[PDB]
């Protein structure tokens, strides 16, 4: 049950910011429930797969592109240069959104929202969800920071150990030849003694 | 060559005598690598030739090792990770009695 | 300048969960402004050095410990063994919270709140702050994930280098020892051959 909260500025009331909450089960294509609130009143509407398909057919384009545009507009996924205008008639509870392009505009979508008798409940639910996600993200960040610190400490320790071992390698390389020389010299001294005894 | 005559088996596998269950330990792998670097013999299979055993913070497998060593003709020793570190720091073989 | 938002359950109406936000400049010592919100109505109050000092004076307890309890209670710092009960008389707009330990109550504070004409702006500010916190937390999470991936890659590279170094050292030692032992066997055969002539 994915959810996304965004802040928009209706053209009718540009002095205040409204909150649009879009909730979908698996993907935006299947359908989604949207809720527009302003801290005092809330309007909730639903869009199904049939409505999205009909809108895409009317606008005469592939479903994928329409879904991408809807994601960019409603979910606040707009690119560096993408202006979307949201209009909402409160008397008729008609909420539509369009894409502005230079001197032309495209009526991207429209829905008919209905008022909810208890905006307080939905406002409280939204605030509680926001607080819960904030807490979860904070806990995840703390855990990641702890893991990073542990990894850094272990990496430093292993680096020091490798620094010691790389020199120990050459130390052993040098020591082995000297040891071999000593033992071989002793054996050759025994050989010389035996040869002298034989000569005698 | 300090660890030349001291073979060490490490609990880097959840199931003993099974190579498919290699663990992703952090300190254990480095300690095994250093121990083998210093001349110690590390065997992936626990055979009759094992003489020393090293176990990290995981104390769950202590009972399993204590049960296994009973059947073994020669009982190995379970030593903490501090023994090897102290040995490297002091450049000589510490007594295991202080880390058993 | 920072603030903390927590969920507060009123004894009168436990079913509905209010939201209490407390904001301060540098520390609770200087002061703090509190706001209680339900979704349709809101109340605001402030506390400064004089008020907190007066509230501490009537009780035989240290000011530092008292502000510690205030932080533990109002900022949602209560532990598993700490339980706090709050009351908000709407008719008199009188707020007070107590600690329930060992089945006995104990007053901690007594604040006076003033209703706000428009409760639609406080809720808007709360939601905007929550969204900003979510965004910054997500950015921090992404940065921490990138750092963790980099650290893991570095650790794996270091482990591989250590394995290569130990393998090379073992190979070098084995080769040198084989060469030395072969030379020593040659010397030993020469010694034995020379000694065999002693009996002759």
């Amino acid at each position: 049950m994915e959810r996304k909260i965004s802040r928009i500025h209706l053209v009718s009331e540009p002095s205040i910011t409204h909150f649009l909450q879009v909730s979908w089960e698996k993907t935006l294509e299947s359908g989604f429930v949207i809720t527009l609130t302003d801290g005092h009143s809330a309007w909730t509407g639903t869009v199904s797969e049939s409505e999205i398909s009909q809108e895409a057919d009317d606008m005469a384009m592939e479903k994928g592109k329409y879904v991408g545009e809807l994601r960019k507009a409603l979910l606040s996924g707009a690119g560096p240069a993408d202006v979307y205008t949201f209009n909402f008639s409160k008397e008729s509870c008609y909420f539509f959104f369009e894409k502005n392009l230079k001197d032309v505009s495209f009526r991207l979508g429209s829905f008919n929202l209905e008022k909810v008798e208890n905006p307080a409940e939905v406002i409280r639910e939204l605030i509680c969800y926001c607080l819960d996600t904030i807490a979860e993200n904070q806990a995840k960040n703390e855990h990641l920071q702890k893991e990073n610190e542990r990894l850094l400490r272990d990496w430093n320790d292993v680096q020091g150990r490798f620094e010691k071992c790389v020199s120990a390698k050459e130390a052993l390389e040098t020591d082995l030849y000297k040891r071999f020389i000593l033992v071989l010299n002793e054996k050759k001294t025994k050989i010389r003694s035996l040869h002298n005894k034989l000569l005698n | 060559s300090m660890f030349r005559r001291h073979t060490v088996y490490l609990d880097s596998y959840a199931v003993i005598n099974d190579l498919s269950t290699k663990n992703e330990g952090t300190r254990l792998a480095i300690k095994a690598l250093e121990l083998r670097f210093h001349g110690a013999k590390v065997v992936s299979c626990l055979a009759e030739g094992v003489s020393h055993v090293i176990i990290g913070e995981d104390h769950s497998r202590v009972a399993d090792f204590k049960a296994f060593r009973r059947t073994f003709k020669r009982k190995f020793k379970i030593l903490k990770e501090s023994w090897v570190t102290d040995s490297i720091d002091k450049c000589e073989l510490q007594e295991e009695n202080q880390y058993l």
